[PDB]
RNA sequence: GCGGUGCGCCGCGACCGGCUCCGGGACGGCUGGGAAGGCCCCGGCGGGGAAGGUGGCCCGGGGGCCCCGGGUGUUACAGCC
RNA sequence: GCCACUUUUGGUAAGCAGAACUGGCGCUGCGGGAUGAACCGAACGCCGGGUUAAGGCGCCCGAUGCCGACGCUCAUCAGACC
RNA sequence: GCGCCGGAGCCUCGGUUGGCCUCGGAUAGCCGGUCCCCCGCCGGGGUCCGGUGCGGAGAGCCCUUCGUCCCGGGAAACGGGGCGGCCGGAAAGGGGGCCGCCCUCUCGCCCGUCACGCACCGCACGUUCGUGGGGAACCUGGCGCUAAACCAUUCGUAGACGAC
């Protein structure tokens, strides 16, 4: 897998083939996330051949769609558990984000994930994503935004749009 | 009465790191410096004038010194609003770095 | 994380009236004036109140090597007009085992010259930098009393004549001699 | 058709790169005050990396060797040769047009000398990052001139500053003296208005 | 390898070009820093070499062995004329060093010195100077000299005094005069161009420049000895007697 | 001391991206480096926006952290905002920035034309005030 | 005049075809027969909930009725679910 | 004969010696790996236009002069691509 | 026979196609005024007033080339062009400001009126900086100048030979 853009969320549900001792298998579900329909059906067999006895071919995906969000105008904080592998053995880990769309914050917990512990996107494997109120967060990098009257200035506006100007003569401000 | 050609520096040939291809100058263009910005000289007549030894003609005039080597603006290049031209006879390496005029005539405007 | 903002304040008495110029801020009061640079430190520094009661330092976004300087500039300017309305002084306990260390005042208060430290000939001559000024102390047997305005000038001197005074080539725990800082501390009582 | 860069604020290879492109195009380009040119890193990396320059030396003549020029204006030259395609004629006619001083002469202390905003430490360094002037690092490693360069300076701060009070006058002037035509000029202004060049 | 033995290097890699020198007088490389809290004096002079000779002196040091005893030293007489100043420089101080602003020389120049400006003073006309001689005797020259005067008084920094020796007093063979630039050290600028344009054209002797018991240091050239050999120069230790080709 | 801060309710020109040259009202904070924005009154929908695209100004006009588009809109057409914005010489100096772009040829020479009498004027005016300040001293 | 062939040399234009790199319009299908959002709470009726707690109330201080904090609590002179 | 993925024998080990499978080099240019028999891409008549692969786009040096996106990182021995 | 200033044309090397004549500098802060106020050899600062995505803006400023002819309006008048003195410059020195004369114009600029100028018949190196840099010979005048170097000889402080 490469966390490949922002990700979208996929619903994505499949069983067993019609066999003749049990000729309708139950159906299973899960919210997955990947970049398109492909790689998301090619996530939802690897994670189906890692918990029950089914693969590719002694089985069927049924509907593969898409979960759109569904309040993409609210910010709201998402709580993140994940199960990553290190360079020496695998660790459970639990992180939070804050964001308008579901899919937003696991792109930003895959970028989060690949920037801090240099865990790719092969290894990185999620299992609950779930949208958390603003008294239950237990980090601080989210809790500080938490403020009905919050407050702060922009301070120290470095200089974009360097190369339109690059032989000028006014030196650049950036108290704004 | 007054000047009629854009300035534009002949800045190499188009090339690669370890092959060079004659056939095709890369121009850049003063004031232009992106591709969206790029695609009004598309099909402009561009030229390299040079002087020279011994005189040769002009037309619509008398013989004197200066010579051309005319050409077309074709296709961008890059991002920073360099360019590629096609000249009629390609351009010596004297002319890295000195002025190709190039026009404004072949008009789409 | 970087930190949304961090915040402290300094409570202003009321002989002495502090002025920010910009980031370098000004201290005047009953002894003399002293300013300290702050320019280094990339702060927000407002002076709030009439009467002009507090000094505000904050800094939005710090991250924590830099929230770090965030009390220091209250540590450095409660030092300032503490030096201002108080003044500072050292007073440093002249240790000998045999030999009596022999200390003289040159240029009223600014040079020092001690003598006969263990046995030595080599006489050191110390001067204090600008602002401080050394004093034999009386009714005590064996002290300098340094004067002062700021810290940094009155305990960098008191350090100087410290560390001039030292023992080389032998052991240090034995030969337990110098002039060694035994009271920091202020000139009027509050 | 001079290019009068400015050095002061500047990174060391930062500008030196887009001079460096901007000469093999064809300019000519004087970068002035360049013991102002400060470098990224603190100075005692930089000072390290020039030392470790100094003893890199050719062991059987070292009149032969690297010669580690010690004034500002030939380490920024020295560095602008290094981007450069030097062995060859069209390298050796960017160096020729390439013109670098210390501190500002007077072809140039008359002329308005240009920035790089792409090249600048207020703008491509963190403002908690520690840095290292050009200036001082060649006086330390071994330029004599630094102090007489200071003076000259000041004599000519105080000469610009003399310059400065005299255009501010005239400038004071010109705006008492639209004032006091306003009525007979304000039908060109407006027409200078309606179309952007005043509003 | 290494080397078995640990031995000092022959020679000094200080004094490395070991050529022939490319002037034969010695140049002074760096007069003593100046301080205007001075009077105006000389802080060179030049005299010719004669030979060597004993003396007796009682010496005057505490404590050593040879106190209030009498040695011998060895001593050298440099026969040493009063030199004739001729002309002043000023210097400006460059951030690329310390060039020369306005040499300014006398009327009078000795015919000691006229020889200096020639390779042959028997071919020639001897017409050096004639031309800049009339800037002092009418009034246009005079005050466009004391306009390079007020100039040299407002840009100079160094000033150096230009003078020769004086060569009809000495046995020598010779009769063109060395040149020699003298720095003044002493107060400032105006004091130090008072002082040289006024002993300009006139003598300046050696206890002007020195003093008795003074240490000085001297410059010049060796005594040459020709091309020779590692032994004879460098000092390396001779190769044994069996050595084939040349020991 | 900063005196334009981030918060709920502030108006901010946009520099560029999709909706470069309109004001904005901050709603929400959402990470260190975006905030969920609003432009009811001029055509920016609801959607977040970095901080790096926006330049805060001096207006700041109330509602919660959290209120609607309905409610955004009330409070900007009560405090009026958009005549207060082509009032302030911010915007002032926008538009003519775009006149002096959107000028044509003929009325570049007709602005040609103007100011060369227009500097005319000023400047034979600033001599006779030289001369005029040379009588004054003496 | 028509048909063929070519101009001494240097150039230009026009349309037609092929191959391409782009750009501007416009129309429709599918989805959770799209998710949200827009306008008719300060969409309609009644019922709840709590906070990143608005009014108000109290405490504290900066002031000249505003602002700033802290507490209480459930629409009030803001809103949200 | 030699090299390389993977399997593997002796040897502490080796740019060592000895095997299996397949692909290479030798017989082979070209773009990239700065440099290079074997690596990555790709195999070739002579050309014009377009477009890619592997690899890149501060400057040498074609290409980021994107108002690129999110973080981590201070090294008085930083780090920087099979 | 050489330097200097006071015309025709000829070889050759070529690049170029309007100028920007200047604060220092800060970057969690700047810029510009008044100075009411205090001292110093106009400046330094407090204070107030304006700007601050910079408008006293390099996203900028100046110049703006078709030419002449009549007359009219606005603009100028205290202006334009054309000879002697005062100084201001050293880091690699400024074709700069200022006092008068005797001249001569309402011409220069902005709006109109009036016609005219190979209208070279759609066609490319045009338009400059340009009296460009260098090289020979024709120039008409004037004030100025009429030297050294090297060899050879000698020296011996130097020396393989040159060199010194
Ligand atoms: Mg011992
Ligand atoms: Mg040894
Ligand atoms: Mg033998
Ligand atoms: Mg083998
Ligand atoms: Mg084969
Ligand atoms: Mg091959
Ligand atoms: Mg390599
Ligand atoms: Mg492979
Ligand atoms: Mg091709
Ligand atoms: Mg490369
Ligand atoms: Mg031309």
């Amino acid at each position: 897998m490469k966390a490949s853009g922002t990700l979208r969320e996929y619903k994505v549900v499949g069983r067993c083939l019609p066999t003749p001792k049990c000729r309708t298998p139950p159906l299973y579900r899960m919210r997955i996330f990947a970049p398109n329909h492909v790689v998301a059906k090619s996530r939802f067999w690897y994670f189906v051949s890692q918990l029950k006895k089914m693969k590719k071919s002694s089985g069927e995906i049924v509907y593969c769609g898409q979960v759109f969000e569904k309040s993409p105008l609210r910010v709201k904080n998402f709580g993140i558990w994940l199960r990553y592998d290190s360079r020496s053995g695998t660790h459970n880990m639990y992180r939070e984000y804050r964001d308008l769309t579901t899919a937003g914050a696991v792109t930003q917990c895959y970028r989060d994930m690949g920037a801090r512990h240099r865990a790719r996107a092969h290894s990185i494997q999620i299992m609950k994503v779930e949208e958390i109120a603003a008294s239950k967060c237990r980090r601080p990098a989210v809790k500080q935004f938490h403020d009905s009257k919050i407050k702060f200035p922009l301070p120290h506006r470095v200089l974009r749009r360097q190369h339109k100007p690059r032989f000028t003569t006014k030196r650049p401000n950036t108290f704004f | 009465s007054g000047r009629l050609w854009c300035k534009a520096i002949f800045a190499g040939y188009k090339r690669g790191l370890r092959n060079q291809r004659e056939h095709t100058a890369l121009l850049k263009i003063e004031g232009v410096y992106a591709r969206d910005e790029t695609e009004f000289y598309l099909g402009k007549r561009c030229a390299y004038v040079y002087k020279a030894k011994n005189n040769t003609v002009t037309p619509g005039g008398k013989p004197n010194k200066t010579r051309v080597i005319w050409g077309k603006v074709t296709r961008a290049h890059g991002n920073s609003g360099m360019v590629r031209a096609k000249f009629r006879s390609n351009l010596p390496a004297k002319a890295i770095g000195h002025r190709i005029r190039v026009m404004l005539y072949p008009s789409r405007i | 994380m970087k930190t949304i903002l961090s915040n402290q304040t300094v409570d202003i008495p009321e002989n002495v009236d502090i002025s920010l110029k910009g980031r370098t801020v000004i201290v005047k009061g009953p002894r003399g004036t002293l300013r300290r640079d702050f320019n280094h430190i990339n702060v927000e520094l407002s002076l709030l109140g009439k009467k002009k009661k507090r000094l505000r330092v904050d800094k939005w976004w710090g991250n924590r090597k830099e929230l770090a300087t965030v009390r220091t500039i209250c540590s450095h300017v409660q030092n300032m007009i503490k030096g201002v309305t108080l003044g500072f002084r050292y007073k440093m306990r002249s240790v000998y085992a045999h030999f009596p260390i022999n200390v003289v005042i040159q240029e009223n208060g600014s040079l020092v010259e001690i003598r006969n430290f263990l046995g030595e000939k080599y006489i050191r001559r110390v001067r204090m930098r600008p602002g401080v000024a050394c004093s034999v102390s009386q009714a005590q047997k064996d002290e300098l009393v340094l004067e002062g305005n700021d810290i940094e000038l009155v305990s960098n001197s008191a350090a100087l004549i410290q560390q001039a005074t030292t023992v080389k080539n032998k052991d240090i725990r034995k030969f337990l001699d110098g002039i060694y800082v035994s009271e920091k501390g202020t000139v009027q009582q509050a | 058709q001079v290019l009068v860069l400015d050095g002061r604020g500047h990174l060391l290879g930062r500008l030196a790169a887009i001079v460096a492109k901007q000469v093999l195009l064809g300019r000519k380009v004087v970068v002035v005050r360049c013991e102002g040119i400060n470098i990224s890193g603190n100075f005692y990396r930089n000072k390290l990396k020039y030392l470790a320059f100094l003893r890199k030396r050719m062991n059987t003549n070292p009149s032969r060797g690297p010669y580690h020029f010690r004034a500002p204006s030939r380490i920024f030259w020295r560095t602008v040769r290094g981007m450069l395609p030097h062995k060859t004629k069209r390298g050796q006619a960017a160096l020729d047009r390439l013109k670098v001083f210390d501190g500002i002469p007077p072809p140039y202390d008359k002329k308005k000398r240009m920035v790089v905003p792409a090249a600048l430490k207020v703008v491509r360094l963190k403002p908690t990052r520690k840095f290292a002037y050009l200036g001082r690092l060649a006086h330390e490693v071994g330029w004599k001139y630094q102090a007489v360069t200071a003076t000259l300076e000041e004599k000519r701060k105080e000469k610009a500053k003399i310059h400065y009070r005299k255009k501010k006058q005239l400038m004071r002037l010109r705006k008492q003296a639209e004032k006091n035509v306003e009525k007979k000029i304000s039908k060109f202004t407006d027409v200078l208005k309606t179309h952007g060049l005043l509003v | 390898s290494h080397r078995k033995f640990s031995a000092p290097r022959h020679g000094s890699l200080g004094f490395l070009p070991r050529k022939r020198s490319s002037r034969h007088r010695g140049k002074v490389k760096s007069f003593p820093k100046d301080d205007p809290s001075k009077p105006v004096h000389l802080t060179a002079f030049l005299g010719y070499k004669a030979g060597m000779t004993h003396i007796v002196r009682e010496v005057d040091r505490p404590g050593s062995k040879v106190n209030k005893k009498e040695v011998v030293e060895a001593v050298t007489i440099v026969e040493t004329p009063p030199m004739v100043v001729v002309g002043i420089v000023g210097y400006v101080e460059t951030p690329r060093g310390l060039r020369t602003f306005k040499t300014v020389f006398a009327e009078h120049i000795s015919d000691e010195c006229k020889r200096r400006f020639y390779k042959n003073w028997h071919k020639s006309k001897k017409k050096a100077f004639t031309k800049y001689c009339k800037k002092w005797q009418d009034d246009a020259g005079k005050r466009q000299l004391d306009k390079d005067f007020s100039s040299m008084k407002k840009y100079c920094q160094v000033i150096r005094v230009l003078a020769h020796t004086q060569m009809r007093l000495l046995p020598l063979r010779q009769k063109k005069a060395h040149l020699m630039e003298i720095q003044v050290n002493g107060g400032t600028v105006a004091e130090k161009l008072d002082w040289a344009r006024e002993r300009l054209e006139q003598q300046v002797p050696v206890s002007q420049v020195f003093g008795q018991d003074e240490m000085i240091d001297v410059i010049g050239v060796t005594k040459g000895k020709g091309y020779k050999g590692v032994t004879s120069r460098w000092h390396t230790k001779k190769l044994p007697r069996k050595t084939h080709r040349g020991l | 001391v900063f005196r334009r801060f981030v918060e709920v309710g502030r108006v901010a020109y946009v520099s560029f991206g999709p909706h470069a040259g309109k004001l904005v009202a901050i709603v929400d904070v959402i990470d260190q480096n975006r905030a969920l924005v609003d432009g009811p009154c001029t055509r920016v929908r609801r959607q977040a926006m970095p901080f790096k695209c926006m330049q805060l100004t001096d207006f700041i006009l109330k509602f919660p952290h959290s209120a609607r588009q309905k409610y955004v809109r009330k409070a900007w057409e009560k405090a009026d905002i958009n005549t207060k914005w082509a009032a302030t010489r911010w915007a002032k100096k926008i538009e003519a920035r775009e006149r002096k772009a959107k000028m044509t040829d003929f009325d570049r020479y007709k602005v040609m034309k103007a100011k060369k009498m227009r500097n005319r004027i000023i400047k034979n005016e600033v001599k006779k005030l030289q001369r005029a300040a040379l009588l004054k001293a003496s």
